[PDB]
Formats: structure tokens, sequence, C-alpha cells
């Protein structure tokens, strides 16, 4: 209306940056790429795994504010610069008037001026939101012995454990799954397994005492929901499905004896662990 | 359920209104 | 949600989570409208343009969540889909006229007090709620701001965001878009000089758009977070799928099936 004139103030760029030497547009492609992989790379060590605890909410905060500061800053340059490219649009339709060619979208625009001072501020600024989301993360692991990294080979221990107890819902799965009665728990039962490890070809890492223990309660408690829910007692001694020898079509008869094994520990089995659970049910 | 619909058992059934519910109220 | 904040634990018990088991990914926001009915936008689950389309098969639904970051043992719930619903006059090469879909879980959810179904609007409670001023209340864990690429990505909140918007005029709504608007939508959000901000973004498709009865004092699902252009911009905004509007076509489906 009569203009709008400031920019947000979360952005660490200097105000005067943006009014300096534009850069020429062949190397101006390259330095957008490059600002967009450093918000990629930002957003990816925020979004981590290992920080999904309450503990490390407010560093995150802080860091989320930064990020979208500076990708504001860059939004707001994209919307001042596009309002312009529409009047020179219009100044060339009056100067080409037999031009058939077609004013961009906002969508399809991109950002045409940018200083080298705005990329470099753009740049540090990042920098220095990531470095002080590194340094706060360090002091809440000081304070929090649980959230420390392990070392490469706790983890590995503790990633096996993890896994091992995951095989042993997978058993439960596979001797329930082609049974009409108890189908849905099982499929339930194995899609939950799935979700709380990750994608198979990257799981959530169990990188510190913390993930460790609840990672194992969670998966417990998934397993204690199978039995919970199909009523069948929980046995206190299940096979690890082990796919190089139990897989269905490679190990049809491993496969068998697995699912044959299991269901006559759950048909033997006692309500004991209703007493136990990590879960209250009822 | 829907004879219970709308009621929430951490606000309307323990008579506790949400931070922002009055906001909505005062809009009409 | 962009501009809204931290919603209190229980706040919106019938918010469900859609959710891509492989590779996993948050794929929209959906309500708890029964023990064994979940409603959300048809484009989260079918959407050519953009090669999408989702069977049974390849979702889940999360109940009772208040952190995204975590599996929340005591309180959420994991349903596998029996059937999904697409509007069979869902209108996506258009302008997403009828963006609804119901999908059925296998097992209906037991309630508890973080999983607790919203109530659908009738014919009055429509007509009287849904006018130019009042407000109702968008949530989601969808994107936090519109970035400044596409490709910038995804700054999602960990915990479920909670945002408070009027209803606008049905000719504001049209004038503020190039897309043809039908009565089976409505738009919600502040004018550029109403100061306060705040929207629905990408993620939060699928949300529900719900209202307290000033009568009753329940909350009910008036919305269905549908489409927008860019996210908080001004001048600009949100568009849901008008529930009312589309409930005769709800009732025949969960009275047909289930
Ligand atoms: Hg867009
Ligand atoms: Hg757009």
């Amino acid at each position: 209306m009569i203009v709008t004139k400031d920019y947000s103030k979360e952005s660490r760029v200097n105000e005067n940056s943006k009014y300096g030497t534009l850069i020429s547009d062949w190397y101006l492609k390259g330095r957008l790429t490059s600002l967009e992989s450093q918000f990629i790379n930002a957003l990816g060590i925020l979004e981590t795994y290992h920080y999904g605890e309450k503990e490390y909410k407010d560093a995150k905060d802080k860091l989320m504010t930064r990020i979208l500061g500076e990708d504001q800053y860059l939004l707001e340059r994209k919307k001042v610069q596009y309002e312009e490219y529409k009047k020179l649009y219009k100044k060339y339709k009056e100067e080409n008037p037999t031009s058939k060619v077609k004013m961009k979208t906002f969508d399809q625009y991109t950002i045409e001026d940018l200083t080298m001072r705005e990329y470099n501020e753009l740049t540090e600024s990042l920098k220095s939101a990531v470095k002080d989301f590194e340094k706060d993360v360090e002091i809440i692991e000081n304070q929090h012995h649980d959230l420390k990294p392990f070392t490469d080979e706790m983890e590995e221990k503790a990633t096996a454990r993890v896994d091992d107890l995951a095989n042993k819902a997978y058993s439960v799965y596979f001797a329930f799954v082609r049974d009409t009665q108890h189908k849905t728990e099982a499929l339930e039962l194995k899609a939950k397994v799935d979700l709380v490890l990750g994608d198979e070809d990257k799981p959530h890492r169990i990188s510190n005492e913390r993930i460790e223990k609840e990672m194992i309660k969670d998966l417990e408690s998934i397993i204690e929901d199978f039995f919970i829910e199909t009523g069948l007692n929980k046995p206190d001694n299940i096979t690890s499905y082990d796919s190089s020898k139990h897989h269905y079509k490679n190990h049809s008869e491993g496969f068998e004896a697995l699912v044959k094994e299991t269901r006559e520990a759950v048909t033997n089995a006692n309500d004991s662990w209703k007493t136990k659970t990590v879960k209250k049910y009822g | 359920g829907e004879a219970d619909c709308g009621l929430r058992p951490l606000f309307e059934k323990k008579s506790l209104e949400d931070k922002t519910e009055r906001e909505l109220l005062e809009s009409y | 949600i962009v501009e809204g904040s931290d919603a209190e634990i229980g706040m919106s018990p019938w918010q469900v989570m859609l959710f891509r088991k492989s590779p996993q990914e948050l794929l929209c926001g959906a309500s708890l409208i029964s023990d064994r009915w979940v409603l959300t936008a048809a484009h989260c689950l079918l959407y050519p343009p953009w090669d999408k389309n989702f069977t049974e098969n390849d979702l889940l639904v999360r109940i009772g969540k208040h952190s995204r970051t975590r599996y929340e043992r005591n309180i959420e719930k994991i349903s596998m889909l029996e059937k999904i619903y697409i509007h069979p006059r869902y209108n996506w090469r258009e302008n997403l006229d009828r963006d609804i879909a119901l999908m059925k879980l296998k097992k209906p959810v037991a309630f508890s007090d973080y999983i607790h179904p919203v109530c659908l609007p009738d014919r009055e409670t429509a007509a009287s709620l849904l006018q130019a001023g009042y407000k109702g209340r968008v949530t989601g864990w969808g994107n936090l701001k519109e970035t400044w690429t596409a490709n910038v990505g995804k700054g999602q909140p960990s915990v479920l965001q909670v945002v408070n918007l009027p209803i606008v005029e049905r000719p504001v709504c049209k004038d503020s878009t190039r897309i043809r608007i039908t009565d089976n939508m409505f738009c919600a959000g502040y004018k550029p000089d109403e100061g306060k901000r705040g929207d629905a973004c990408e993620g939060d498709s699928g949300g529900p758009f719900v209202m307290k009865s000033p009568f009753n004092n329940r909350w009910y699902q008036m919305g269905i977070v549908s489409w927008g252009e860019g996210c908080d911009r001004d001048g600009k905004y949100g568009f849901y799928t008008h529930v009312f509007r589309l409930k005769k076509w709800i009732q025949k489906v969960i009275d047909q099936f289930g």
C-alpha cells in the first residue's frame, strides 16, 4: 500500500549489504545453490534423531530461529525483487509488443540480485548458528550423562541388544501373520517395530544410554502390546529371527520351524508376564 | 463414539480451559 | 503451522498423523471422528501431478501424539488402515474441489485422555459458526514457515503446533487467488492490516480447522487444511475443505462400509 519499509530483524545480514555490488548472473547461480545446501545441512543437523530429546528443545528452537531468520531474509529479498521484475516485464512488453514471452510466476522466479556481502554474511550467520548449537549440545550432554554419545564400541553393543530384541518381535510377527485370528495385531506389531527402528537402510542410531534404554522399553512394550491385544501369553523364550536361517523364501524349512516353535511357546506360556509389563494396561 | 465427541478428557471434562480457547469465544 | 505455538498436552485429542511407512515420513495431518474412522484430505493420498497415489499398505496412522520426534508409548496408538475412500468427485486436476478422504481402521481404537474424537457439524452449526471474523483453530506438525526455495526443505516442529485464525468473507477469498474457488471450500487468515499473522502450511494438509460451540461447548471440525499459495503471505489465505458441505458423502461411506 503506502509501501511497507522494513525487513524482518532476525537475520544477521547487514541492512546495507544488499545495496552493494551485484554479482554476475552466471556466478550467482552457484552462490544460491551453495546457500540452499547450507540451509539443507543446517536443518538436517537439527533433525538428527539423537537430538529428539526434551533436553535439546531450547537449543533446537534457538537454531531453528536462526535458520528461519536467514531463510526469511532471502524470501523477503525474492519478494522485493519479484516486484521489480514484474515492472520490468511490463516495460519490456511495451517495448516488444510482438513478444510472446510469458512473465514468470513468483514460484518460477528465482533471485536475480545478490551481493558477495549478503552471501558471506548469510553463510557466516548459519555457520555461527550451527556452532552455537554444537556448544549448547555439549553443555546439555555434560549435564545429562545418559545423553552423552557412546564410543563406537559402546554403540555397536547397544545397537546389537536393540536389534536382537526387535528380531524376537519379528519372530512373533512371523508366527502369527498367517493366523486369521491374530493377523492384524501381528501386522501392527511388525509396523510398530519398523516405525521405532527407523528405515532399514538408515535406522535410528542407538547413540547414547538414553536411546538404548528407551528403545528397549519401547520394543518390549510393543511386543507386550501384541500379547495384551490378542489375549495370548508372552513366552519367556523367543528365538530371535535370523534371515540367514529363517527367511520365508530362502529358508522355508527354517522359517516353518521358527513359526512352529514360537507358536508352541506361546501356547505353553502362563500369564505371569502381565504383572511386569512396561506399560500400564487398563 | 460420537455421543461424547468434542469433549476433551483433559479440558472440558475437567472444567479446565486451554490458553487460547478464550480468543475463539470472543470472536463470536 | 506458521506463527502458532506449542500445543498443551491433549489439547487436540482427535489429532491424527498420516505416516508413510517406507521411506518413513510424516505425510499429513488427519482427524479422528470415531473409534474406526479417520478423516483427511484427498490430495494427501492421491495427487497425480506429484506422482502420489498411496494405498492402504503404504501407510499407517499415529494417534494421541504430542511430540513428533519420538514414539510415545503410554499415549500413542498406531493403526493399520483397512481401507481408504477418496471422494469420487475429488477434482485434483483443477482446484482441489472436494479435497477429502476417509480411512477406515482395521480395528477400533480405544479412547483415552489423549485420544478422543471431534464432532462433525450439522447444517445449522455450519450456518451459525461459519461467519466472517469468527475464529477457528488449526493444528499440525507441518512446516513452520514458507522457505525461499522448495529445496530448502522442511522446518518442522517437534511438538504439535496450534494457531487460531478468522474465517474471511467469500468475496475476499475469491479475489485473493486465481484458482477457482467453490462452495466446498472456505478460507481463513488475517488480512494485511489486521496485524496478527498465521496460517497452515506444507505438511498440515488433512488437519482439522475446529471451532468450539458456545452452545454446547463441544469442538466441531468445520474444515480440513487443503491448500494455499505459499504460507502466511500477505493478502493470501489458507483454504479448507468445507466439512458440512461434504457430510452426506461422509455418512454414506460410514453407513455403507465398516
Ligand atoms: Hg509453490
Ligand atoms: Hg503457489
